């Protein structure tokens, strides 16, 4: 066989001969407008070689076509990869079609049939889609005319051919002409049954005659069709592209190709994309037109700002050359021009009239343009206009020239409410509390000191020295002036402080001066420079979620987690335990109650300053003993440590089943009159305490008893004296019942009784 | 003196209060740096005014701040006085005129802002004699 | 039909979200008014992308809408191209064939959108014809 | 005596002599500036009259005074009721004052005396001001030459005339100038001892030669010193006002007087307070001037506004008429000018060159002017001017020219972005849930219909009809066109709905359309109605606070607030309450353990439908007996009512002490082998139960004895069988012992055993 790409025929069957050679069409067929066509045409024309479609089929006012069957004999599989508004077939509206015919059509991966207004179209009702398509939820079939299984009634494409369906168990994976499962790797039908090397079809990737998994490199993927070798995709690309293994037409968003690499790397996020707006221009007003150009790394055409007023920089500062000019007009709520990042240098190569390469006018809002002492902006030419809008002083379009160089194509004609402040106002003390600050700073009087009303300061957290004086949020309050003060020194220095700021946060601090809008000459005043202040440190908020686990008996694991407000750079966690001695009702009460009614209830604690282990081992407790544990937790080290407040936990040690029994047998003595004294000694290290033991005793022929023998009753009997004892040889076996549980019974003790 | 006992008052407040802790300690961060207690009461009386909220005790104890003003105005109107019947100019005695007048008539008011305002005005015009 | 399926799905998913509990009581309250299902169906997807939550559960059950617009479009193509053929005016013909090449390309980059904007200028075209 | 007002003396000894017929200064004496005089005046000028100043005294430069005793023998009393600089009296800079001499100063009642650079000013250490002045703080006194009881030192003015101190017995109320303790109403010192009508100050309020506590009327009093009738307070007034019995110079805030009657009766909040601007004119700019200017009710002289941009209609919104113009320029940000709720009527008095009343300029934000659908603002005369401010459309100067009433005093010339809605939106369709809301509107097209950019739609909470569109706040959200949808009917009706709102609330919204601003004509747009739509109820909250606390024994008052969450009318409170038998473990096992260890552990619910009492006293209870109470709060009753889930309290009634005991003798019988059995019947109605018994047995000669007898012990035994007895007659009582606690002892139940 041999492979096509897939074209369309309009109202010229001459076209359709140019598929004598073909086997599949890498594509769509279609017919349509076969108007000059007559029934003498395709009565016969006939080109079974056909064996599988990729896209879709298609049929229209084809007039002549008797039966479908005479040209597509052979066709197998419409991939239907590619749907024609969601349908892999589609006929319409042909008079001359007595039955589709088709009768080798075995599977349509995708879409669904759509038939219509078709005269004489049989074979409808006989056609078992179900079996056939694999989701026939719209077969829409409407305005029509209308041996082999039976599903109430017999399916046929003709009365001389049936649908060639085939027992279940050939499942998709289809099955001979004859009507035999094939392989499960073929789909629809295999020359020879269970040869993968000899079937039609390939449910995941045919390949060099053979139905298989996965191409093999350097034969990639081609459209999840076909195994094509690495050549065939670059002499495509070169008239394409690779990735993942698949010989992909466009390589997906975050990635890029070199010419020599044709594997497409990951970029740096920002991947280039140059932009054309419509015309290579564009006007911004609205945020919907940001959003519309969202993330154009790249630009190409000059940009027109007219917007009204943190979403712009998000759908800009994009860029770093814009190849026409930007310009900004009316936009008047404009605070500054720093929503351009990236920006870096104005190609100008699209000028405006007169030559300008940028333009400001009514927007009387603009506080700063950008942050020149870092931003390297730079414009290749034009000229600059920025009348109407002196709030910006001229010192800022100077810095402008400067920078832009553009020193010799500038006028003063392209400038003009001015608010630069001349001066400059020096901080003169600060301190810093653990949530307060004091502030003071020169006695700044304009040359007209009747005119000042008051200094303004403002503050904000800044964790990371940022500070974008001018954006905006932030600032706080404002001060007035002290007093005239009259003359030499004792001026008071007028200042002013905080008190609700949380410990160890830089912040951010700067002072300006609100002088009266003075029409004339205004002497603005003196803007103070930015300063950052970190208050002090404090103790510690107690530190949190702490679980004091066992892992082993002996051992306890106790996990916590750092304190929610550290409010200082955790130097240490100091953790102290305790060993708690059990209540003294645990200790005093007795616990022999048949029916148990055993109660349900310097100080150098064993300390250790683990370092930056959240979750600590204790070693060296006992099992099931009592343990008061803490969690100190600092963030000062070598002077008065600021300890936070501990936390508390009451950590009981995993008891052991070892050393809770009755360590070594028990003591007895025995009397004449059938009384018999026991004795025993508990075990030093018990799971906690061992507050009763289990007895057990036993005669040859009887049968044992168990009684309880508490504390108090083996003090007071020290141990234990049997009583009403039958004669014969005894056997006595005790279990200690520590509060863990009940432990192992003693040796057998053998005496008479 | 006087200072010590305020001192020992706001603390006594401070024991109940943010706020005299907070006074208490602009007393001593400035006591510690070699600075007059007077200045920074002064400044700590307008922070507490630009506060703006009522805490009746503070602004009651710093009513010992309208005390010390009334006192100087006494002696910044003395000076006036002095100026006034000596005064070298016949134009600094109206200007002296005037602005005894206008002590007289912040003290009829109690008004303690005009008696800054004004005993300002009085040294300007007292450095004219000396 | 496939809207009652489309209710019952919403209905299961509303048992576990509040979204497609609203949109339930929003098909209901227009049922029970007399108006068309599909027209409240088209608005309720508008109000869901209108919203953006990706939510994405109920907007691909509103993928049936992409269904049921991407089938319309399909006859929307036959008119325009019985009325290309059979348009009484080569102007009219020239604007059927580039709206034909519109809706082939729209589909083509799977643009419901634009599928919805070119199927309006075809029933305005087809509005010549007939 | 005779009383006088107060008066300075300088440079004129002359003027002195006018208090040669005067008893009390009614103000405060002071001389100064005494150069003309020479100590040939002063030496024997006397004025013993003088018996009481009110205000203070001074003296300066007074060259010729020998000693101040010749001039005020008499005076006695320096109410420094009005301070010269918290000074009292005040003495400076006299160097012929050899003493002060003044032996019958007796108080000072306020502030402290000052003396300073006195040359011969002898007698200082030896005047005892702690026992005269009343706050010895300041006795600034610097710069100077510096028989009667003495503190270690004599006390002396003189050594002729000492202090006239006398027994602190006597106090404040003062002695005579004999030194003996006069009546309490006194002060200083009295003419004849404990008489009131006999002294010469008086602590309180002096009245017609007496020491009183306040005036009678007609005469109140009189700047807290003396009292005089009604007549004459009204002559000072007519030339003062009278107030809360105290003719007082002027009343307080929030009241004003009438000429007929000098009592000033309170006002309506805001008082007349006509405020004369600087020359009748000013500039407000900063909230500080709108603060400087807070509250003027009443206003003369014209207003300017140009400021940058509630607080100001806290501080604005006060006046009705305006003597002089309005204006506002360049202030860009004035959203709307409703900040002025009372204004009225420009005067219009005062007209701005060219005869305007009005003057709007470089403000292109005013949205709207006020609400014209009720404010009746008035102007009598002058032109307007409202150029470079089209942001408001035309309509709304046609109405300022129709309800001004300046129809012929404007021209277009008085005007110029324009955003005037020309068409009106017509919701047609909105449902309510109890959160969820839905909203439908015409759909409105444009001529230009590709121009439509999507509505704008914004609502918010409104308890009451006050809607202040165009003012800020609230808003929320926009949505897109439809589609085209072609044309005729199935236009699909662009619409929107919520989801988060409280139910019961009124909402207030509105839909406007956000089209693209085209710079030619412009179909404005539709901006629809505004309208009130309240969600509906839900199931309320649960009713919150439940105590139920006891009052009575068999009775219970259960207090409950309303639910924290009404979200409906809460139509009537019901109430669920049941009576829950005790704990199984209360009822089945024994209770008689010496050292007890007693326990410490259709469904019609009798219910009423309480209405509006959100505390109920519940009745028909048993003392100490279980309950279980259930509170349903709904609003709804007739219909299906959405009853919220209740909360609950088991209250338990407080016990009866009579019913707790054993009702009747205890039923007995005896047996010959010195046994007796007990038996009884416990109350039916007991505090809650009864589980055990307190028995008392005694015999004659031998001492009552106490067994328990327990249900069981009851049951098992039919009551008590006693063994182990003694011959002889006895006596047993029996307390029943509830859970409240014991009750009653039986009656002596004798026998013999």
């Amino acid at each position: 066989g041999e492979v096509c790409p897939g074209m369309d025929i309009r109202n010229n069957l001459t076209r359709l001969h140019e598929l004598e050679n073909c086997s599949v069409i890498e594509g769509h067929l279609q017919i349509l407008l076969m108007f000059k066509t007559r029934p003498e045409d395709f009565r016969d024309l006939s080109f079974p070689k056909l064996i599988m479609i990729t896209d879709y089929l298609l049929l229209f006012r084809v007039y002549g076509l008797e039966s479908l069957k005479d040209l597509f004999p052979n066709l197998t599989v419409i991939r239907g990869s590619r749907l024609f508004f969601n349908y892999a077939l589609v006929i319409f509206e042909m008079v001359h079609l007595k039955e589709l015919g088709l009768y080798n059509l075995m599977n349509i991966t995708r879409g669904s049939v759509r038939i219509e207004k078709n005269n004489e179209l049989c074979y409808l009702a006989t056609i078992d889609w179900s079996r056939i398509l694999d989701s026939v939820e719209d077969n829409y079939i409407v305005l029509n005319k209308d041996n082999c299984p039976a599903t109430v009634v017999e399916r046929c494409w003709t009365h001389s051919h049936c649908q060639k369906v085939c027992p279940t168990i050939c499942k998709s994976h289809g099955c001979t002409a004859e009507g035999l499962c094939c392989h499960s790797e073929c789909l629809g039908n295999c020359s020879q049954p269970d040869d993968p090397t000899k079937c039609v079809a390939c449910r995941n990737f045919y390949l060099d005659g053979r139905c298989v998994e996965t191409c093999p490199p350097p034969y990639y993927h081609f459209q999840d069709w076909r195994c094509v070798n690495f050549s065939f995709c670059q002499d495509l690309h070169h008239k394409y592209v690779i990735h993942n293994n698949k010989c992909i037409p466009e390589c997906p968003s975050g990635y890029t190709m070199n010419s020599s690499n044709l594997l497409c790397t990951p970029c740096l996020g920002p991947c280039p994309k140059v932009c054309h707006l419509l015309e290579g221009e564009k006007t911004i007003d609205s945020v919907t037109s940001a959003q519309e150009l969202r993330g154009c790394t790249v630009i190409n055409g000059s940009l027109i700002i007219n917007i009204r007023g943190a979403e712009l920089e998000a759908n800009l500062g994009l860029i770093e050359e814009i190849s026409g000019y930007l310009k900004i007009r009316r936009s008047y709520a404009l605070v500054s021009l720093s929503f351009f990042r990236k920006l870096r240098l104005i190609r100008g190569e699209t000028l405006e009239i007169g030559n300008y390469s940028f333009y400001a006018l009514d927007n009387q809002n603009l506080r700063q343009l950008w942050d020149w002492s870092k931003h390297n902006l730079t414009i290749t030419q034009g000229k600059l206009f920025f009348h109407y809008n002196p709030k910006l002083c001229l010192s800022e379009i100077h810095k402008m020239e400067e920078v832009s160089g553009t020193k010799g194509r500038q006028e003063r004609n392209d400038i003009a409410q001015a608010s630069c402040e001349n001066e400059l106002l020096k901080f003169s003390y600060i301190r810093t509390s653990f949530d307060k600050i004091l502030l003071r700073w020169e006695p700044y009087w304009p040359p007209d000191f009747r005119d000042l009303l008051g200094f303004m300061l403002f503050y904000k957290e800044a964790p990371y020295q940022n500070v974008t004086e001018f954006d905006g949020s932030w600032t706080v309050v404002d001060i007035d002036p002290p007093l005239r003060s009259n003359d030499p020194k004792s001026q008071n220095h007028p200042g002013w402080l905080m008190r609700g700021l949380k410990p160890w946060t830089q912040y951010a601090i700067f002072v300006k001066t609100l002088v009266t809008f003075s029409d004339e000459r205004r002497t603005y005043g003196a803007k103070s420079d930015i300063i950052y202040v970190q208050t002090d440190a404090t103790n510690p908020s107690v530190p949190l979620d702490p679980i004091s686990v066992s892992n082993s008996s002996s051992q306890i694991i106790l996990k916590w987690k750092p304190p929610s407000d550290p409010n200082g750079n955790i130097t240490h966690y100091l953790v102290f335990w305790e060993r708690q001695a059990e209540d003294s009702e645990l200790f005093e009460l007795d616990y022999c109650l048949k029916g148990l009614k055993l109660p349900s209830r310097e100080e150098h604690r064993p300390f250790e300053k683990v370092v930056n282990k959240e979750s600590l081992v204790i070693s060296g407790l006992r099992h099931f003993t009592g343990y008061r544990i803490e969690l100190q937790a600092c963030n000062q080290d070598t002077p008065e440590e600021r300890c936070s407040v501990a936390a508390y936990v009451s950590a009981r040690t995993m008891p052991e089943a070892k050393a809770d029994d009755i360590v070594g047998p028990v003591t007895h003595e025995i009397f004449e009159n059938n009384v018999v004294h026991l004795m025993w000694q508990e075990p030093k290290e018990p799971n906690g305490l061992i507050v009763l033991y289990e007895v057990s005793y036993r005669r040859y022929g009887d049968e044992e008893l168990h009684l309880c023998v508490s504390r108090k009753h083996f003090a007071l009997e020290r141990g234990c004296r049997l009583r009403g004892l039958s004669p014969g040889n005894y056997s006595v076996r005790i279990r200690a019942t520590s509060l863990a549980g009940n432990g192992s019974w003693t040796e057998p003790t053998y005496f008479y009784v | 003196s006087e200072l010590e006992e305020i001192k020992k008052l706001l603390e006594e407040l401070s024991k109940t209060d943010p706020l005299a802790k907070d006074i208490l300690w602009v007393i001593e961060v400035r006591e510690e740096d070699g600075h007059d207690p007077e200045s920074e009461l002064v400044f700590i009386r307008q922070y507490l005014k630009t506060l703006n909220e009522p805490s009746p005790a503070r602004k009651l104890i710093e009513s010992y701040w309208a005390k010390k003003v009334k006192k100087k105005a006494f002696e910044a109107f003395m000076k006036l006085m002095d100026a006034l019947f000596l005064a070298k100019d016949p134009e600094i005695k109206k200007k002296a005129e005037e602005l005894i007048k206008k002590l007289k008539e912040a003290d009829e008011k109690g008004d303690i802002e005009e008696l800054e305002k004004v005993v300002e005005e009085a040294e300007e015009v007292y450095e004219k004699v000396k």
